[PDB]
RNA sequence: GAGCUACCUAAAAACAAUUUUAUGAAUCAACUCGUCUAUGUGGCAAAAUAGUGAGAAGAUUUUUAGGUAGAGGUGAAAAGCCU
RNA sequence: UCUCCAGGCAUACGCGUAUAACAACUCGGAUAACCAUUGUUAGUUAAUCAGACUAUAGGCAAUAAUCACACUAUAAAUCACCUAUAACUUCUCUGUUAACCCAACACCGGAAUGCCUAAAGGAAAGAUCCAAAAAGAUAAAAGGAACUCGGCAAACAAGAACC
């Protein structure tokens, strides 16, 4: 079997010890007294050195087996960079959930009412796109690490202007770069999630439940799909030094205990560093599911049971052009077994706000084929964005 | 080659120098000249302070020196977004405004002349060039201009300072690079006017450090220099977007406001632009001049104990609300 | 065509070449590229109070100068240590073990001002 | 102090104190025109701007607000009767406000 | 204040300034350590004023008044320095017996010469310091030829010097 | 083409090719220094 | 002794307008090279100047640092080049 | 003030006081004026421009670029994020001038990148005269390769065919 690492690049073996050391009963004469090396005297052997006090700049870590938090059983941790090979199918298995395509009917209807329409909605949306892609910068072509965050903040500001119609929108706030974690078990596997959110919208009141108890119970017929020979833990980080923690994102006593929506961004300029659509959706489920579970465990303790009051959380993710929407309902905390009542998730995938943008006009033979600005704008996508924001008030 | 002007700078008496570079007169005070549940706003603002300091959970900064500065940035961003949100019903214009975070403002102008002192070009006459490159923490841009604070051609007896030495003696250095005039967005954007700016002072210039360096008298001067440079740049860029330059001077005054905070103390300033004719050629017979009004720094609160903010002052909160409630006529 | 004889300083060479002119360091550089000054590393001038002092830069021409006698280790020992030992020896209360009583120091460790190796400047 | 060794400092060490000072300075008339507050000095090449602040405040009881320094290259162009270059020494200039 | 960097305003423009003699070593020895510490700064401020005046005279292209004042002050400061050194030197001998404050050793360099090496301060012991280990304190056998060449070269210089002295004496005896 | 300009000065190259650390790196270079010391050269290396 | 030149390694950079297409294509600047003629010949220059010419998105040109040394190195072989 | 000409300003590399004022009139500039020369005194100021800038141990990566969307193609193509340990408020040091470098010279030569093309930067004639020969430019009656080794060079031509 080929061994990696050619010998010439490896550190060289220590010099052989002087033969005078072999002879028993003889004291070698070395250059230790001189305090410097000479080629014609024996090489001293020194005992290991101890400073006698701690210098912070030269601290040295103890080995893994000596760590106080070392545990023989392994914990698999899912974090931002993890990219699941099987995509959604693997994500559903880990979270014991059933998938429904399309958004819930209640949320969709919120925007069909023309009363919820914003004034000059289509024109204002077009301006935000142009500002994000061209106008905000002094450069000729801005980069994704700037406009991808910018488009989302501007859209939130547009929707947030609806407080004039609905005074009840003053009961929610938003934070930046909050963190979330949860520990749970699936079929003898210890699993943990460590993550962060770009922005988190929190409300003072819980969201309405989506599915009735009858629908929740009917899920028992559904069976979670498997993907042999690939294990469920492929692409997760195996850790032997870990601590069990749960985190919603705020400490106890926060006036707005109900998280409303979670936002996730793909702002990397280079394509290989950006999650693909399916892998982005898988990340959204686990991160959102962790937020819901941590909130549950907080209220009902560490016991496992089917929840009397299901918890609902929303999630939105984008790279600045394509948008994906998510709604999750947490029905049970008894995840050890693979059979029983299952959680439910609604997904709307690959929603294009615009197809392309030109920062300079396209000229062929002194004819302007394409003017600057968005191409093939689709207003439908924003309405789905607006509907999720309004949910829970209107 | 052009001098580079820093709004936030540690040099002594920078404000007096910036007046000469700009032809601005500074008046201490405020410009000559509906209940909204002030208690509710007090609750909302206190929520913002406590959320970032005591409730949010986020990864600690590595540096250990960015921690204090990073905290102060978080609260100021939260305060601006809420106050702008809460006050939208009373002032409808705030609903259609555009809110910017750490975007760039640029201005380039000519003022003065000098003789080249050495080399093969010795004796030739050259203009003195300046540029301001700035990045305000927050700013609001609207699509309609605000009303004036005093009529154009307003005259007061106070005299602009005159400096004997060259700008170099105030530590100030030159470079050659692109000249830019920028309001925060390109000319194609509809929102071409300014409403208010929010600034956060670097930790290097805060009150405690200055006292140790023995320049206690410079605590207030730092605030003034930041306002004069930042607001002169923003108004000048706005005017040139309307087509006015040194040889076609402004016909209507341009106005804007700013609040400058070091994290706890706050001060308030207003600026009016009357002249873009600052060059030697265009300034030979010009009686106009630019005006700036400012106030001394006042604390907004003192400390956070348990989960309660202690020392909240309503008087300062009124000034922030008054600035945000100004509207076009 | 280069000059071999003039001194090599930081004004010469490309940008990436730098060196000091002999000033002592006053702090440390961390990672993250931040300088951190240390207060104890900055020298402190100990200046006495000069009020009511009778001595001035110059001396009168009528002041008699004295024969030069540089101080030696023998002279210091006789003036300071010899008298005490002589009295105790007459009384008989003297032993070699208690030389520290007369001011002898076995080792310089622990002292703020060590005489060898010197740990303080002028 | 110049031409002397400083004790090496490690975490938790004493303060460094120099009882007798080896630095000598001279006040010079500005060649150019300077602001009214500013003063010029010639200082030894080993002195730092921090040292000048403490030197003036403690020895001379003068309050100082800022300090800036530069190194001036001395000419090495003049030659002696055997055609050997003469070097004018490099020196340091300090501006005190 | 800054006024101490100049002479008494009355003296400005005068051709001469009266001054006394510089401090001798023996007179200083009578004084105590505390007195000497204060006397140092009294001399120091006089030194700065004299250096200031010297430079200003060059700028105005005029002779410096009473330039001998500077030499006296510099001599005085030197005597103060040694007197303090004498006291420290004696005390070190009594307590430690060492003749030098700084540690050192006699070593051979790579060129075959014998030089005194002054030690430096380090936070770690020598056998763990990789920058120090690259320094060599020995000479290899190709240096032996150059050691002989140096010895012979020094021998020629001495012979010529003694020969010249003998010839010069011949001239003196003839003349006188 | 016109010759006479083969010296294209560069301080980094000059110190690496003919400098003090370079001369001491080999025994042949150390003997270069010894010869110039015996002659009495004022400049041992670049 | 490879700061010139020959070849290689690493990190960087430049290429307008027009016609074709989809390219060691075309016209022609920048830039690189050097066909032909005259002037010059201790010359402005120990190989240049003035015109006129070849290539100019490629086996292209250019910058910085490193490598190979004389019984040798390098070479789209001219017994070329290596201050 | 007028007449005419049309690569300038910055950075990198290199150079090392040639920088500025006054004074000199010896030497230097291939001559004067004036200095680039001689002597004396002065100068370049940064937590942002530029350089240097030592916490430790583990775990882990299928998906280019080109307005990156569509779109294919072939030569297959720039630390992050997590897990634990430790520390728990800071500004000193160095570069900064110039008409400048490599070519024996104040050499019609060579010299990387960014912006811009006159708003920046400059002067072909020391005075006079109007010969020969020599060099460069422009115009020419009638004829149009008869010139020459050869349409070399020049031309109101700058096109075609074949070995
Ligand atoms: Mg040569
Ligand atoms: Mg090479
Ligand atoms: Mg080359
Ligand atoms: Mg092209
Ligand atoms: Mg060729
Ligand atoms: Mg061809
Ligand atoms: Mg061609
Ligand atoms: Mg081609
Ligand atoms: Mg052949
Ligand atoms: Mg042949
Ligand atoms: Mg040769
Ligand atoms: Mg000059
Ligand atoms: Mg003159
Ligand atoms: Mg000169
Ligand atoms: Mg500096
Ligand atoms: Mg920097
Ligand atoms: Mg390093
Ligand atoms: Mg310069
Ligand atoms: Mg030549
Ligand atoms: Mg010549
Ligand atoms: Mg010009
Ligand atoms: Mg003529
Ligand atoms: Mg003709
Ligand atoms: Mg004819
Ligand atoms: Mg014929
Ligand atoms: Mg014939
Ligand atoms: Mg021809």
């Amino acid at each position: 079997a080929y061994e990696w690492g050619v010998r010439s690049t490896r550190k060289p073996e220590p010099r052989p010890l002087d033969r005078v050391y072999e002879i028993p009963g003889l004291e070698p004469i070395t250059y230790e007294g001189k305090k410097h090396f000479v080629p014609w005297l024996a090489r001293p052997i020194f005992p290991p050195w101890e400073r006698g006090w701690n210098d912070p700049r030269f601290h040295r870590a103890a080995p893994i087996h000596e760590q106080t938090l070392y545990k023989e059983e392994p914990c698999y941790i899912f974090h931002q960079r993890c990219r699941l090979l099987e995509g959604m199918k693997q994500a559903l298995w880990l979270t014991k959930t059933k998938l429904i395509e399309g958004l819930p009917k209640k949320v969709l209807s919120l925007v069909d009412d023309p009363a919820n329409h914003i004034e000059n909605q289509e024109q204002r949306v077009l301006d935000i796109i142009s500002h994000a892609r061209l106008w905000h910068s002094t450069e000729d072509i801005p980069k994704r690490e700037t406009y991808c965050p910018l488009i989302v903040d501007s859209l939130i500001q547009l929707c947030k202007s609806q407080i004039l119609k609905h005074p009840s929108l003053a009961r929610r706030t938003s934070a930046q770069n909050c963190t979330l974690a949860t520990t749970w078990n699936r079929e003898s596997l210890l699993l943990q999630v460590r993550g962060t959110s770009s922005t988190i919208l929190s409300a003072k009141d819980p969201l309405p439940v989506i599915a009735s108890r009858e629908e929740v119970e009917a899920t028992r017929s559904h069976v979670l799909e498997t993907f042999y020979p690939i294990s469920p833990t492929i692409d997760l980080q195996e850790c032997h030094v870990y601590e069990v923690k749960d985190d919603t994102g705020f400490q106890e006593g926060y006036p707005y205990p109900h998280p409303h929506t979670l936002y996730f961004l793909e702002k990397a300029n280079l394509r290989p560093q950006r999650f693909l659509p399916e892998q982005l959706r898988a990340k959204m489920l686990l991160f959102a599911f962790a937020n819901a579970l941590a909130q549950a465990r907080l209220l009902y303790g560490n016991t496992a049971k089917v929840l009397e009051q299901p918890i609902v959380v929303q999630s939105v993710g984008t790279d600045g052009r394509v948008f994906q929407f998510l709604v999750l309902q947490l029905n049970t905390t008894d995840l050890a077994s693979s059979e029983g009542v299952k959680n439910l998730v609604w997904t709307d995938s690959d929603q294009l706000l615009y197809r392309h943008f030109w920062c300079r006009p396209v000229i062929k033979k002194k004819v302007v084929v394409e003017p600057v600005g968005p191409v093939d704008f689709q207003p439908e996508t924003f309405r789905k964005f607006l509907a999720l924001y309004l949910h829970g008030v209107v | 080659k052009k001098y580079v002007v820093h709004p936030q700078i540690s040099a002594l008496n920078a404000d007096r120098w910036y007046q000469s570079f700009t032809k601005t007169v500074f008046v201490s005070g405020l410009p000559p000249a509906p209940s909204l549940d002030l208690a509710a706003l007090r609750a909302a603002v206190c929520d913002c302070i406590l959320q970032e300091q005591v409730y949010v959970r986020r990864r600690r900064p590595r540096s250990l020196f960015d921690r204090r500065q990073a905290l102060a940035s978080s609260i100021l961003d939260q305060v601006v977004r809420t106050l702008v949100n809460l006050l939208a019903p009373l002032n409808p214009v705030l609903s259609t405004a555009a809110l910017d975070c750490k975007r760039s403002v640029d201005f380039y102008w000519l003022r003065g002349e000098e003789r080249i002192p050495a080399g093969h070009r010795k004796g030739h006459i050259d203009a003195l060039r300046y540029q301001i490159n700035d990045k305000p923490h927050n700013q609001i841009r609207i699509s309609k201009q605000l009303p004036e604070f005093v009529p154009l051609d307003y005259s007061i007896p106070t005299e602009i300072p005159v400096m004997k030495c060259k700008p170099d003696k105030l530590p100030l250095f030159r470079r050659q690079y692109e000249n830019s005039i920028f309001t925060g967005s390109k000319t194609a954007d509809p929102c071409c006017y300014g409403h208010t700016q929010f600034h956060l002072i670097p930790d290097r210039l805060k009150r405690e450090r200055l006292i140790r360096q023995n320049q206690a008298e410079q605590v207030e001067a730092v605030f003034r220099a930041n306002a004069i440079a930042s607001l002169f740049a923003w108004t000048g860029a706005q005017a040139m977007y309307q087509g006015f330059w040194s040889e076609a001077d402004v016909t209507r005054p341009f106005v804007s406001q700013a609040v400058i905070t070091d994290g706890k103390y706050f001060s308030f300033f207003c600026y009016q632009l009357n002249t873009l004719a600052l060059t030697v050629q265009a300034d030979q017979n010009n009686p106009r001049k630019n005006l700036c009004w400012g106030s001394q720094s006042q604390p907004l609160y003192e400390t956070v104990e348990d989960n309660d903010v202690k020392g909240f002052d309503d008087g300062t909160l009124l000034q922030i609300v008054h600035f945000l409630l100004n509207k076009p006529r | 065509g280069a000059d071999r004889m003039s001194k090599w300083t930081s004004k010469r060479g490309p940008r990436t070449f730098t060196k000091s002119r002999g000033a002592k360091k006053t702090g440390i550089y961390t990672s993250d590229r931040k300088f951190v000054q240390i207060k104890e590393m900055v020298p402190e001038f100990v200046v006495p109070d000069l009020t009511g002092f009778k001595l001035k830069p110059y001396v009168n021409y009528r002041a008699p100068a004295g024969i030069d006698t540089p101080l030696t280790a023998k002279a210091l020992f006789q003036e300071t240590v010899a008298p005490a030992i002589e009295k105790d020896f007459k009384e008989g209360t003297f032993d070699a073990n208690n030389l520290e009583k007369y001011g002898f120091e076995p080792t310089q460790e622990g002292k703020l001002f060590q005489l060898y190796p010197k740990n303080f400047p002028r | 102090a110049r031409n002397v060794l400083y004790p090496l400092y490690q975490l938790g060490g004493p303060q460094l104190r120099v009882f007798r000072t080896n630095f000598f300075i001279q006040l010079v008339r500005p060649g150019t025109a300077q602001p009214e507050d500013t003063v010029q000095f010639r200082i030894p090449m080993e002195m730092t701007r921090v040292d000048l602040r403490n030197y003036l405040e403690q020895i001379y009881n003068v309050p100082v607000a800022a300090v800036r320094t530069r190194v001036q290259h001395g000419s090495n162009r003049r030659r002696d009767h055997k055609n050997v270059r003469i070097k004018k020494p490099d020196y340091k200039v300090a501006y005190v406000q | 204040g800054l006024e101490e960097f100049f002479d008494d305003p009355k003296n400005w423009g005068e051709e001469k300034v009266k001054s006394g003699a510089s401090w001798t070593c023996q007179q200083l020895r009578n004084k105590s350590n505390e007195d000497l510490h204060k006397l140092w700064y009294v001399l120091l401020k006089e030194r700065n004023m004299l250096l200031t005046l010297e430079q200003e005279a060059k700028r105005q292209r005029l002779p410096m008044p009473s330039p001998e004042r500077l030499e006296k002050v510099v001599d005085s400061m030197d005597n103060v320095d040694k007197v303090v050194q004498e006291r420290e030197d004696a005390l070190r001998l009594l307590q430690t017996g060492q003749e030098k404050p700084r540690p050192g050793a006699w070593r051979r360099d790579i060129f075959g010469r014998i030089v005194w090496h002054k030690f430096k301060q380090w936070p770690i012991p020598w056998y763990l310091n990789k920058r120090y280990n690259r320094r060599r304190f020995f000479a290899m056998p190709y240096v032996d030829r150059f050691i002989r060449l140096r010895i012979e070269k020094h021998a020629r210089i001495e012979a010529r010097k003694r020969s010249l002295q003998k010839k010069k004496e011949k001239i003196l005896h003839a003349k006188f | 083409r016109a010759r006479g300009n083969e010296y294209q000065p560069s301080n980094i190259k000059r110190k690496h090719k003919h400098g003090w650390v370079r001369r001491l790196s080999t025994p042949a270079g150390v003997q270069v220094i010894l010869r110039r010391m015996l002659k009495g050269r004022k400049s041992l290396s670049h």
